[PDB]
């Protein structure tokens, strides 16, 4: 029941935090590449 | 024991303003409504106004709303009254009366002061 | 159950939107 | 009793855990780790560690005017940051991992290929 | 004169000697028995002002009870750190997207 | 006859009684006099507000009433049956509120992008 | 069951989805720039 | 307002007698009437409150009664200390109003 | 409770953005 | 002296009392004897299986045989809900998953960069 909702919610929160960190390191990489180009 | 001590006669001139003191002892001053009661025309007693000492909020009797202002000094547990523009009709004995704080026991004055006899001449 | 379906549609539709914008820009060229 | 005056009042309408020491005395001094965590709040005899979700963990002692009450240890694993590693959840996590890593790597492939 | 409020079967119940009249708020439903009103589930937060005349003990004495329930199934326990972090990161992402738009234009 | 106004803010619950504008008002909770100089400092009333701090649903929830100075509690007709569950940083938000939040965030983002695009040219 | 904390978990997941969608838009926009 | 009056200004009675003092109110004051003793020196005390409730420290020889608009204080065997002026004060509606008083 | 409806709420907006983009492309090509 | 040592895994819960390193073991939960005869008693531990939040949650008593439960030093109030295949994440756990993700992502990004460069 609502407990399962608690578990899936916190799992999604952790997963999205990891995905955000992934995209942030990629943002750092592409910013480096753009700055080298510019 | 519980006791209210009032000031002296304090003869005043007409049109002046005089301050009456009621110094309380023996109990918690803020937990008890303080009233002021005027005894004029020989022995006629009249109620003048009440001041909630813990708050400073005062309810006034419409007859004396313009003749008395009530102030309270919680530090010395002393109640204060200012009679302003005291004419010859204001010459009387003034008592400070203690009643309960709340609406169920604030209509009887258990403890009275000795009385301050203010005269105007 | 429904949150898992929501997240699955999130992933599918993210891929779809990225692909569609990519190929739209390809035709824009 | 055995000097175990401490008891817990739980299952309130608002989720919280309350610890009560069976003493009607002034300055009931609870001890934490052998030292007084705090002397009694005036007129209130019980300590409120907080809500049930906080999961307070420790050794709790209580002392009134009399000698200290024999401590009552409280353990709470009222899980909050707890998930299930079922087949579906791990598969979904790995799938989001796979698509994310692949998309990010495709972007990297193009970003290197042009420059 | 206090009009009783009763919570049984998780449905709050306003009960009074005489027929009760709704002045404001939750309309409720009239039971089979007159002088009893169910204000819905207790979880739905009934609110409303109700007048009911007094009994033979207090004749012709009208009382208003403003029943006010605040037990929120919609409540969310805000946490300053999490909310502030979300707001700050949203603003930063918006600024980065704006900078990208500028770098286009 | 003006409805009781009750506002809940975090743990604090503040009750205001606007039926009596002129005089000082006094509060009674569950037929026990409340407000004024007492041991509990969580409860304080000033003007027409009764401010309860650290409200406990089991303890402080029930019938409430306000009466002006000079009116006995017994002859009171307007009663507030406040039964409230209160938590710290608790706030009620519905689905449409969050929908408005996300929509307005999208709109401000798009507006900022469009403003930058136009300003560039 | 108490819905207070789980409602925050849902709200924060919603906020993280907003952040992720915006950030994905950011990386895509920057990639399109670097191609142009 | 609620004008508070008394039947007679003064009454005469011998020592040890049981006498009653009547007090009247312009409206029904719902038994909220207070009895005070005005001693000649000036000191005045609260004898009874409400309808008949005795006040702590006041001797039991003082007794009150009445309901509605007519009230009575039926004091016991008249001692010499009993000689004072007695005042009835309403408490129903503001302002609180006293009465003329009885001399005994 | 917020229910899973809020989770569907934002998925809806992202969907509608996707559909505007694809329909715009179908208008661009041929049409 | 030393508090009780608690281990909970999945649904099962393990209890042990370090007050006596070696002694006869008797367990009481909420002042009724639990353990012995699936829930059983270890020579130095309490083995609870199918733990429940409602059924078994309260004070816990460890004492030698023939003793009154107040003679046992401290009760152990235990309350939790159990779900299958569940663990608590510590701050260290969150940190290690974060670091693992960042390292693997960055490594694969630079690897793809080098691969596509040629
Ligand atoms: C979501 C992000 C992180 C990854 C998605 C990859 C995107 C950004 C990549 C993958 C394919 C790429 C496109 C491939 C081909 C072309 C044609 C070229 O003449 C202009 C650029 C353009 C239109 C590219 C733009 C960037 C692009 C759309
Ligand atoms: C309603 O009537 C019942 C039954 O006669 C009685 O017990 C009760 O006092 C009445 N209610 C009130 C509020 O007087
Ligand atoms: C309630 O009392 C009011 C006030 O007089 C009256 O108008 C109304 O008819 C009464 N209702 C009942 C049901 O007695």
């Amino acid at each position: 029941d609502t407990l399962l909702l608690q578990l899936t919610n916190t799992s999604a929160y952790y997963m999205y935090l990891l995905l955000l960190l992934k995209s942030v390191v990629y943002f750092a990489i592409i910013t480096c590449c753009l700055l080298r180009r510019t | 024991e519980v006791q209210l001590q009032q000031s002296g006669p304090e003869l005043v001139k007409p049109g002046a303003s005089m301050k009456i003191s009621c110094k309380a002892s023996g109990y918690s001053f803020t937990g008890y409504t303080m009233n002021w009661v005027k005894q004029s025309h020989g022995k006629n007693l009249e109620w003048m106004g009440l001041i909630n000492p813990y708050k400073g909020v005062s309810t006034y009797n419409q007859k004396f709303k313009d003749k008395a202002t009530l102030t309270v000094d919680k530090s010395s547990s002393t109640a204060y009254m200012e009679l302003l523009s005291l004419t010859s009709e204001d010459s009387a004995v003034y008592y400070c009366a203690r009643s309960g704080y709340y609406g169920d026991s604030d209509w009887y004055f258990d403890v009275w002061g000795q009385g301050t006899t203010l005269t105007v001449f | 159950l429904d949150p898992k379906l929501c997240y699955l549609l999130d992933g599918i539709l993210f891929i779809y939107g990225v692909i569609l914008t990519a190929l739209f820009l390809r035709v824009k060229f | 009793k055995g000097n175990h005056l401490v008891k817990v009042y739980d299952y309130q309408e608002d989720g919280s855990v309350l610890l009560t020491c069976d003493a009607e005395a002034k300055n009931i001094t609870w001890f934490k780790d052998g030292k007084m965590i705090g002397f009694l709040t005036e007129d209130k005899k019980k300590w409120n560690l907080g809500s049930n979700a906080k999961d307070p963990r420790g050794m709790y002692q209580c002392k009134g005017s009399q000698n200290k009450s024999k401590p009552l240890q409280v353990y709470y694993r009222m899980c909050q940051n707890c998930i299930e590693l079922n087949a579906a959840t791990i598969s979904g996590f790995l799938f989001a991992e796979i698509v994310s890593i692949f998309v990010l790597a495709v972007g990297v492939y193009f970003i290197a290929g042009q420059d | 004169f206090k009009i009783p409020i009763e919570e049984l079967e998780d449905r709050v119940f306003v009960n009074c000697n005489t027929s009760i009249t709704w002045v404001e708020g939750t309309v409720g439903t009239l039971l089979s028995d007159i002088t009893r009103l169910d204000l819905g589930k207790r979880i739905l937060d009934p609110r409303g002002i109700y007048r009911c005349n007094g009994t033979d003990i207090y004749k012709d004495k009208e009382s208003t009870v403003q029943v006010h329930y605040r037990m929120c199934q919609s409540c969310v326990e805000l946490d300053p750190a999490t909310v502030a972090g979300i707001i700050v990161t949203d603003v930063i992402a918006t600024l980065l997207l704006a900078l990208g738009v500028f770098c286009f234009a | 006859q003006t409805p009781y106004k009750v506002s809940i803010s975090g743990t604090t619950v503040i009750l205001t009684c606007p039926q009596y504008p002129g005089s000082e008002i006094l509060w009674q909770h569950n037929d026990k006099n409340i407000g004024g100089d007492e041991d509990d400092k969580n409860i304080g009333s000033d003007e027409d507000h009764l401010s309860l701090k650290e409200f406990s649903e089991l303890e402080q929830s029930g019938y409430y009433v306000c009466y002006p100075r000079g009116s006995k509690p017994e002859d009171a007709n307007f009663y507030l049956y406040l039964r409230a569950r209160v938590c710290e940083n608790c706030m009620e938000m519905d689905v449409m509120s969050v929908a408005t939040i996300v929509i307005v965030d999208i709109c401000i983002t798009g507006g900022l992008l469009l403003l930058v695009y136009y300003w560039s040219k | 069951v108490h819905t207070e904390k789980v409602n925050m978990m849902s709200l924060t997941v919603l906020g993280l989805r907003m952040l992720f969608a915006k950030t994905v838009a950011v990386n895509f926009l920057l990639t399109a720039k670097l191609f142009f | 307002d609620i004008q508070m009056t008394q039947t007679t200004s003064s009454l005469s009675a011998s020592l040890g007698d049981r006498v009653t003092i009547s007090c009247r109110a312009s409206q029904d004051i719902r038994n909220y009437l207070n009895w005070y003793q005005q001693k000649p020196d000036g000191t005045v005390k609260l004898l009874i409150y409400y309808t008949s409730r005795l006040h702590s420290g006041v001797p039991s020889k003082f007794s009150g009664s009445g309901s509605g608009t007519d009230y009575s204080l039926t004091i016991s065997n008249l001692e010499q200390e009993d000689i004072a002026t007695y005042f009835c004060q309403q408490g129903n509606t503001l302002p609180w109003t006293f009465a003329g008083g009885t001399k005994l």
